[PDB]
């Protein structure tokens, strides 16, 4: 009946928003990550780190605002407010990119908080912790992309910036520099995300179209009771439908729902792995055998060589403005260009 | 000395065989191009 | 000798302690008042 | 050799499809 | 069903509620408005005003290029506008 | 029956066969180390530590034996290039042999422990049930770990009773195995100070001895035993995995950034050394110093050791590789033979021009020549028709100082362009591409390959921590939730405190 | 308690959003960020 | 095309070893029943 | 007998208060001219 | 179970399974060392990071001479 | 193209010619597919989390369900009571029919929109163009992340089908 | 030594295929 147990009592009270011990970590950090993003996108520029406007105050819209990465010259500095770079000056902190580390790091501890919360509530309520397990995939993606990837590179500057259009630029950077679409770890991720959405749609559609008539209304939603024992749709008819339509069907409700966990979670883990490789520029960029042939044989052409020409265009036309700290100066005559364009 | 009490049978049903072979064949199909390179 | 960044370190370190201690003081206070009835 | 390999794997996948469909464990009720 | 907090639909259809919040909500709106209209938002955060991205005859970005002198570099650029 | 993913759970309540499986694993790992070493010895060329060091040859365990003091072959060669040495029994070959003999010995003990699984040592004396006292085992093993960590630092690393470790100068020219005195001051946390490594193992070795002794004699608090399920061996697997992926992230990071324990003569340069022109600055520093004391251009550059120039080359940058570009760096750009010399470009007005160096991000990069102020003065144009800066128009020449081409000048435009294309990679070397049938495409070094593996294994092991931790804390519902969990325990308001039935309203 | 009917609260809040977001789209064509 | 000669055996073992593992387990499941 | 100040009350206002303020700042911005 | 000479000798070391110190025991002391170890790792991390700069601690390869 | 790299070629050129990423129907497509994967994992994990103990730890839990049994195999109230507490109660479904309809409708509608995106970029109604939308008091252009996107788009544009254009505008 | 490149796969499969056949036959013998 000591203080630790009294606090435990209070943190775990059943209230509108459950708190828990995990709440101590989660709620400050989530709110601060989210406040940092909203604050930066409304008020803070990227002029000195990127040579970019990036807030509503400067004239940007919701698609173009961003909290942008620190300047390349910061290396991987934690950029603490009190550190040697900002030296406690809040304004300079904002201008050097300190809000990016702020959001990234509070965001990471919030994501931990959130998964501990899924563990905490699962234990109190008495259920198996698979929702927590599944959330490991979002965490793997976040840390590999926002933390591991820029740590292998020269600086945080090459991490994603927290913005809609900024993330689009990150997509295109990865195409032109890393040829990431060619990476089989991205391809497994594509399959898991697209396979997940498929499974989501096809499982919902099936349940809704093998419903049992359990009421008399044309709205079939009313005819369900959450404490009823009986299944609300026919697994037998669903199995026959799909067997006859597609050749094979699920027959085991448990396998079905495990597979729905398995497919998208695994795909996200796979894509995280390939990004770890790209942290080191360990790309699936080329096929050697294709290049040897093409170098010797100028009539040889595939969609593979066509895409590298596109990559080479991306790199040369975007690098000067996207990597301003490098002072790239490409005279017009060196820019790769096809005929006329 | 008694025989070991902790031994257990292992199983792989036919659906798990089909699923695993498909997984392996598709992985091979995807990665083989990178092994030949 | 205590360089400017070792100074900020302690500044950062004291602030964390403050924020953390303040937080737990409040939480322990409220938990003491609004107990569960058993 | 690489062509033969690619086609060989694809052919095995098509054969697997045939057995997965026509030689599945039959779902039996209750 | 419930955990004993007062329901939202009961709160926001209540007269006391709207008596407080018809003051608190506009006041906050006007506060944020003044935060911008006074120019204070610019100065707190360091965001360039439309006239202070470049000096009159400059077209170089004032890019931070040093880690530990970065604060001093930004201050140097800002003087080159005054 | 058991699913396939659960076959090894038959060991959870069987300590002897658990020891048997751990012995087999240890045998397999010792066996790998010996096999890997023998393969590397059979493929390693020791004849040129300057331009064909181990890390260009795809050597992976050789640098780890060298790091701790193993530097010589029974064949008479050493990795430092000294000839006619007598390493004693602890040559590369004898290190490999010992691991193979250890593996054999572990295999046999594994068989004995598998058969004689039912040892009374493993039974609890009161209940007669298999039982391991994990809290005391931890103290024992920790005390052992601390003795070994202390001894490793106190005897092996100092050279008190051992060889020391690989140390080098800041530019990786003069490395060797040396005894290292402990650094007890604050610089002992400098990752680039080797004395800190010595001090770490002595200090932490004593702390582990002291902590081990505490954990042998002091029982765990009841609160923590229950919280952490300390009667359950899977809680140990959960925490152990966490410590291991923590450890794997650290060694990936120090491999990539570099530290005193990842020297560049065993693993190759880091990408940051290319990023910051680390070696180029030192070379320029030296040439200027030679020029100040009246040396000619030819003499200043000829004094540049080829080993330093080879570091100043992007083909040795570990961030230039690819995932499926396999094998040693030599398979790509070739086996380096000679420094060609420092290329100096000048235009028709005699101004010195500077090739813009390729950055590691770019698979390909255009050829742009700048003046000392960064103004573009020549390039290789893509579109020819409106070019202003062609080599042909600007009369760009290249002259070599030092190296193989010292004192030679080239003025024919296509030859000058050919060297400018190589100059974006840094310093220019002659390569043997025939011997290995090199395909000309950059591969990563063992610094790259190690970082990739350990970063990936660390991330994967995080999921294993989550999985086994979940299984420990939720063991009671692993097979499903209670079929008699009533709806009042999950519906809102019934209990003041969530899940606590003593707080009903 | 339930004085102000809920449909009326919904309608006024609703228009209040349309107005603010309207203003935000108007500002895409005026002033900062309008290309002009 | 000039492809990595070991691509073939990598691919064959990659297919054969894990498939053989599953077949072994399937057949001995059927012989229990 | 309902309470007025709750953990819920705090979570709500912790978000609603800055939101309205931010909406005011952003509405002013639509009248900035270059 | 089988008794062996070596088993008899090691027996006392695997004989206190389940034994706990009451209540919270040394938990408060454990918490103190956890806290010190965190600050200690912080310092180490921030030195590597060059967020904590110390006199005479040149976090560079050039700290080999 | 009916090929893997051909697909990527199609999607890089589509971005250069239509700025599909700045198009809201492709953004709804991403939200349809991301959300679908999210809710697939959520739903799979919540049902799996609330399976009723029917088996021992030596057998797959999947054998706790027999094809064609009448009783549900999980406890939706325990799953609702977990997820309602992870967020808050009224953000969680306890009607299984509403729930699965939501699962059906979210990705289907997202993918409708992204298909309509391609179908309407077929008639050259392209993604938002904020190229040079921010300029300063003098009139200098102030780049944003959209102008950086545009540099990438340009490099795809100028390089694609490099021998096929004789005139300065790629009008189709 | 300029040996036959297909010698490795021929040897590898020569061992593997019949060895696997026997192992399959033996395991399903023990489990009945
Ligand atoms: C999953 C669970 C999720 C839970 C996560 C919870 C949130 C965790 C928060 C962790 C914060 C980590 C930030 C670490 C910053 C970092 O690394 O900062 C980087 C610094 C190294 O600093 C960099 O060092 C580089 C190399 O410099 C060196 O080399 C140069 C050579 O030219 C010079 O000589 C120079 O003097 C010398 O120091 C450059 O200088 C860069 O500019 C500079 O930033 O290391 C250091 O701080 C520390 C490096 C050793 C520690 C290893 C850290 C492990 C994390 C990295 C793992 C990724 C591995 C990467 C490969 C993939
Ligand atoms: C649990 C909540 C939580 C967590 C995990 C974090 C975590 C973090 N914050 Mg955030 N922060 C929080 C709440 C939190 N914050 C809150 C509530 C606020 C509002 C006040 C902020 C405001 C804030 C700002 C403004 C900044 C951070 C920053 C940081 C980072 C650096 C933290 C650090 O170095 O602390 C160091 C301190 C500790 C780790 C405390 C350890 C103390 C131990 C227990 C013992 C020490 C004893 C003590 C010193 C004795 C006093 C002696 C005295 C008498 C002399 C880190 C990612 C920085 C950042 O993101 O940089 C990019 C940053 O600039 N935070
Ligand atoms: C068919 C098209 C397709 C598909 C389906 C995918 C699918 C994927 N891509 Mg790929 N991509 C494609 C085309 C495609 N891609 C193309 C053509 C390119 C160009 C080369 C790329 C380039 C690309 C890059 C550059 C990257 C991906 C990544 C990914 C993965 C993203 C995972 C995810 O949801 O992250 C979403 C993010 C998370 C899951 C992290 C955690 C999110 C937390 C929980 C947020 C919490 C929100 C919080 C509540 C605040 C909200 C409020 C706020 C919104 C207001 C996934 C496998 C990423 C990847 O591989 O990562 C490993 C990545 O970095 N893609
Ligand atoms: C008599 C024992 C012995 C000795 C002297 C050696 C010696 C060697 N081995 Mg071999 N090895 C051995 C046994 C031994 N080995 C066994 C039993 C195995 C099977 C597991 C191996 C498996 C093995 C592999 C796989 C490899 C070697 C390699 C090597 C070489 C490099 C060693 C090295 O870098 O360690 C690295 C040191 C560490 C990893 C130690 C870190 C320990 C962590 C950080 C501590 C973890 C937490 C700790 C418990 C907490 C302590 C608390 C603290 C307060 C005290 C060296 C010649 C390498 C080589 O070149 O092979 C040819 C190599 O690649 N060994
Ligand atoms: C930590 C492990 C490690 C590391 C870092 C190295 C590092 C290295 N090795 Mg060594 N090696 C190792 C382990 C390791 N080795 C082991 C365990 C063996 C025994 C098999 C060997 C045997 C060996 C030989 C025989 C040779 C090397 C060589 C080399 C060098 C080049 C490697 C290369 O081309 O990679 C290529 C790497 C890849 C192409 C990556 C493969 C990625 C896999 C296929 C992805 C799998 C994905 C998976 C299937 C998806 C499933 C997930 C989900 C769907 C369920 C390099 C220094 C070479 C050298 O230069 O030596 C002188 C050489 O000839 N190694
Ligand atoms: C010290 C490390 C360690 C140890 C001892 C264990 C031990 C265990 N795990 Mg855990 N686990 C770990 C790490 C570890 N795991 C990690 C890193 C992960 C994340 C990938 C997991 C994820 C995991 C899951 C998801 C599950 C387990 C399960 C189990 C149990 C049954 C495993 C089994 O029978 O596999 C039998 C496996 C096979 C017959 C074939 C596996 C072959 C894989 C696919 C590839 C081959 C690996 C290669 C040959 C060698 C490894 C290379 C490299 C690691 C050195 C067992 C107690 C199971 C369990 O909880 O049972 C209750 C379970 O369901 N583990
Ligand atoms: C863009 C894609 C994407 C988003 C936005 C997203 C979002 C979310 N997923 C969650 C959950 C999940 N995600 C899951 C599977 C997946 N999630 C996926 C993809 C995503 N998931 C995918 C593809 C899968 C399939 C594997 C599962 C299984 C779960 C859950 O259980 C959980 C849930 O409850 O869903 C209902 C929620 C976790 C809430 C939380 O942590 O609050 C706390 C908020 C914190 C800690 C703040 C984090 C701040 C981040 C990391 C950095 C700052 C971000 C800025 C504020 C905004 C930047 C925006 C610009 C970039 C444009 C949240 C709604
Ligand atoms: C510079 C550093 C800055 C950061 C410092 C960090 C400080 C952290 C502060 C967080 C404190 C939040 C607690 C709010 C609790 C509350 O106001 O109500 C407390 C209780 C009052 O109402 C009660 O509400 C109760 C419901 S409940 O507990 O809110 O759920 C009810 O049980 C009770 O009968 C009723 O009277
Ligand atoms: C950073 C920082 C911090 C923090 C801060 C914070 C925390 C903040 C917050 C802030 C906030 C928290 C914000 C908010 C905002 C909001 C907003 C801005 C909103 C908006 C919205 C909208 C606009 C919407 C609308 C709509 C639409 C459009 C459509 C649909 C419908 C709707 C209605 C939804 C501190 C202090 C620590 C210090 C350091 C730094
Ligand atoms: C008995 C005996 C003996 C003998 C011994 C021997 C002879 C040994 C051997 C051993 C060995 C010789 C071992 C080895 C092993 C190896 C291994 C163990 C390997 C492993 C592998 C793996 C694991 C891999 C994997 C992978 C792949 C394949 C791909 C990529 C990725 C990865 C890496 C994952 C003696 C005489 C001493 C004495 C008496 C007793
Ligand atoms: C684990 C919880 C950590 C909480 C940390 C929150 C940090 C609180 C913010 C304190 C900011 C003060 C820094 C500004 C003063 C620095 C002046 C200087 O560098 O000399
Ligand atoms: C939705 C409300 C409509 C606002 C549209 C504003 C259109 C702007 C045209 C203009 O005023 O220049
Ligand atoms: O084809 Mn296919 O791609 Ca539609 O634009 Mn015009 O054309 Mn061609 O160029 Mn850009
Ligand atoms: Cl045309």
């Amino acid at each position: 009946r000591g203080w630790f147990d009294i606090l435990d009592d209070w943190l775990k009270r059943d209230r509108f928003v459950f708190v828990g011990w995990s709440g101590i970590l989660l709620f400050p950090c989530a709110y601060l990550a989210l406040g940092g993003w909203l604050t930066g996108t409304t008020f803070v520029t990227s002029w000195y780190t990127h040579g970019l406007a990036s807030s509503y105050l400067e004239g940007c819209n919701f698609l173009t605002v961003a909290v942008s990465t620190p300047a390349n010259s910061m290396g991987h500095s934690l950029l603490l407010l009190w550190g040697p770079e900002a030296q406690g000056d809040f304004t300079r902190w904002c201008q050097l990119g300190g809000l990016w580390t702020f959001i990234a790091l509070h965001g990471a501890f919030g994501l931990i908080g959130f998964m501990l919360r899924q563990f905490e509530i699962a234990r109190l309520v008495g259920v198996r912790p698979y929702n927590a397990i599944a959330f490991s995939a979002p965490i793997a993606v976040f840390v590999s992309v926002f933390l591991i990837y820029p740590l292998g590179q020269s600086s945080w500057f090459f991490a994603p910036s927290f913005g809609v259009a900024a993330i689009f630029r990150f997509l295109l950077f990865f195409q032109g520099f890393h040829n990431w679409t060619l990476n089989p770890f991205h391809m497994m991720g594509v399959a898991g995300v697209l396979g997940g959405a498929l499974l989501c749609a096809i499982h919902g559609a099936t349940v809704e179209n093998t419903l049992f008539q359990d009421g008399e209304g044309a709205s079939t939603f009313r005819a369900f009771n959450p404490t009823q024992a009986e299944e609300t749709y026919s697994m037998v008819t669903a199995n026959r439908f799909w067997s006859q339509i597609f050749g094979i069907a699920f027959s085991n409700k448990r396998w079905l729902h495990f597979f729905m966990l398995f497919v998208p979670v695994t795909g996200l883990w796979m894509s995280a792995i390939g990004v770890v490789g790209l942290a080191l520029n360990l790309r699936s960029y080329d096929f050697i055998s294709q290049e040897i042939r093409a170098a010797e044989d100028p009539e040889f052409e595939t969609f593979y060589t066509k895409n590298l020409l596109l990559n080479e265009g991306i790199r040369a036309w975007m690098a000067p403005q996207d990597q301003p700290h490098e002072n790239f100066v490409f005279p017009e005559e060196v820019l790769p260009r096809g005929n006329a364009l | 000395m008694e025989p070991n009490p902790n031994r257990q049978p292992v199983e792989l049903n036919r659906t798990s065989l089909y699923l695993g072979l498909l997984l392996i064949l598709v992985l091979a199909l995807l990665f083989s191009s990178y092994f030949f390179n | 000798t205590i360089t400017p960044s070792l100074k900020g370190f302690f500044i950062g370190l004291l602030s964390g302690a403050v924020v953390l201690g303040l937080t737990f003081a409040v939480l322990i206070a409220i938990s003491q008042i609004d107990k569960v009835q058993r | 050799m690489e062509t033969i390999t690619y086609v060989f794997i694809f052919a095995c996948i098509i054969a697997l499809f045939f057995f997965a469909i026509f030689f599945r464990e039959p779902p039996r009720i209750t | 069903g419930t955990t004993g907090e007062r329901p939202f639909s009961d709160i926001i259809t209540s007269v006391r509620y709207w008596v407080i919040h018809s003051i608190t909500i506009p006041a906050l709106f006007i506060a944020g408005w003044l935060f911008v209209s006074t120019g204070l938002a610019y100065d707190v955060f360091g965001t360039p005003r439309p006239d202070s991205y470049y000096a009159q005859e400059q077209r170089s970005i004032p890019l931070v290029t040093d880690r530990f002198e970065a604060k001093q570099q930004v201050e140097t650029f800002l003087e080159q506008l005054k | 029956g058991l699913p396939w993913y659960r076959v090894h759970t038959v060991l959870i309540n069987d300590p002897g066969r658990l020891i048997a499986a751990h012995l087999m694993h240890t045998a397999l790992v010792a066996g790998w180390a010996g096999s890997m070493a023998l393969y590397e010895l059979a493929t390693f060329d020791p004849s040129d530590p300057v331009l064909n060091p181990m890390w260009r040859q795809g050597m992976f365990v050789l640098p780890f034996m060298a790091r701790l003091g193993v530097t010589g072959s029974w064949s008479g060669w050493s990795i430092t290039g000294e000839t006619g040495i007598d390493p004693g029994f602890w040559s590369f070959e004898g290190v490999a042999l010992a691991h193979i003999v250890l593996s054999g010995l572990l295999f046999l003990a594994a068989c004995w422990h598998w058969v004689y699984w039912d040892l009374e040592l493993f039974r609890d004396p009161r209940t007669g049930e298999p039982a391991l006292d994990l809290p005391k085992m931890f103290g024992i093993h920790l005390f052992l770990a601390g003795l070994l960590c202390f001894g490793f630092g106190a005897f092996h690393l100092t050279g008190l009773f051992g060889p020391g470790m690989w140390v080098s100068d800041p530019y990786g020219l003069t490395g060797s195995v040396q005894p290292v005195a402990p650094e007890w001051g604050p610089d002992g946390f400098n990752p680039y100070n080797p004395g800190g490594v010595v001090a770490h193992h002595i200090a932490a070795g004593i702390v582990g001895i002291i902590a081990g002794l505490f954990h042998i004699l002091v029982r765990p608090p009841q609160r923590l035993y229950k919280a952490l399920r300390m009667g359950n061996i899977e809680t140990v697997l959960s925490s152990s995995i966490a410590a291991v992926f923590f450890a794997a992230f650290v060694v990936a990071g120090t491999m990539w950034y570099g530290s005193a324990t990842t020297p560049i003569e065993l693993f190759g340069p880091t990408r940051y050394q290319w990023d910051s022109s680390y070696f180029q600055q030192e070379i320029n520093r030296r040439v200027q110093a030679s020029l100040a004391s009246g040396a000619t251009l030819e003499e200043a550059w000829s004094a540049i050791p080829e080993k330093l120039a080879f570091y100043d080359y992007i083909g040795n940058n570990p961030a230039k590789g690819g995932l499926f570009r396999t094998g040693p760096m030599n398979k790509g750009d070739g086996i380096a033979q000679a420094w060609k010399g420092h290329a100096v470009f000048r235009n028709k007005e005699g101004e010195e021009l500077f090739v813009r160096r390729m950055p590691a991000f770019f698979e390909s990069f255009p050829v742009i020549l700048t003046d000392k102020n960064g103004v573009v003065k020549a390039d290789i144009p893509f579109r020819r028709a409106e070019s202003k800066y062609s080599f042909e128009q600007q009369g760009v020449t290249v002259s070599f100082y030092g190296g193989e081409l010292n004192g030679q000048t080239f003025t024919d435009p296509p030859t000058v362009k050919s060297y400018a294309r190589k100059a974006i990679f840094g310093e220019i070397f002659e390569f043997d591409t025939e011997t290995l049938n090199s395909d000309g495409i950059f591969r990563t070094s063992p610094r790259g390959w190690f970082t990739f593996a350990h970063a990936v294994f660390a991330l994967l092991f995080f999921f294993g921590h989550i999985w086994h931790g979940a299984r420990t804390l939720f063991r009671d519902v692993f097979s499903g939730i209670d079929p008699e969990l009533s709806p009042e325990q999950v519906e809102w308001g019934f209990y003041q405190k969530v899940g606590d039935v003593t707080t009903r309203r | 308690g339930g004085r102000i009917p809920l449909w009326i609260v919904a309608t006024v809040a609703g228009m209040g959003v349309i107005v603010i977001v309207g203003l935000f789209f108007y500002g895409a064509y005026a002033g900062l960020g309008s290309s002009l | 095309m000039e492809v990595n000669q070991l691509g073939l055996i990598a691919t064959a073992l990659f297919v054969l070893v894990p498939s053989v593992f599953l077949i072994i387990l399937y057949v001995q499941t059927e012989s229990q029943q | 007998s309902y309470p007025i100040f709750t953990v819920r009350w705090v979570a709500v206002h912790t978000l609603a208060v800055p939101t309205i303020f931010f909406l005011g700042a952003i509405a002013a911005m639509q009248f900035i001219q270059r | 179970a089988r008794r062996t000479w070596l088993g008899d000798i090691l027996r006392p070391l695997n004989s206190e399974y389940g034994k706990v110190a009451p209540g919270w025991g040394t938990t408060p002391l454990m918490a103190v060392f956890m806290g010190l170890f965190l600050v200690f790792l912080l310092i180490i991390l921030e030195i590597y990071n060059s967020t904590l700069i110390l006199d005479g601690v040149n976090v560079s390869w050039k700290a080999l001479g | 193209p009916l090929g893997i790299s051909g697909t990527f070629n199609f999607m890089i050129v589509f971005q250069a010619e239509h700025n599909i990423l700045m198009h809201p129907f492709h953004q709804l497509g991403v939200a349809g597919v991301f959300g679908g994967a999210l809710f697939c994992a959520m739903h799979g994990s919540l049902v799996t989390s609330s399976l009723i103990r029917e088996t021992t730890e030596t057998e797959s839990a999947n054998y706790g369900y027999k094809f064609g049994q009448e009783e549900e195999t999980y406890n939706i109230v325990a799953a609702h009571g977990y997820f309602g507490r992870l967020i808050f109660q009224y953000a969680s479904f306890n009607n299984s029919r509403s729930l699965h309809f939501f699962l059906a409708a979210w990705p289907v509608v997202g993918v409708w929109f992204t298909a309509l995106g391609i179908s309407t970029m077929a008639f050259n109604l392209n993604g938002f163009n904020f190229n040079h939308s921010v300029i300063d008091a003098k009139g200098n252009v102030i780049n944003t992340w959209a102008d950086i996107i545009n540099r990438a788009n340009l490099g795809m544009e100028v390089m694609h089908e490099r021998n096929a254009h004789n005139f300065p505008l790629d009008l189709a």
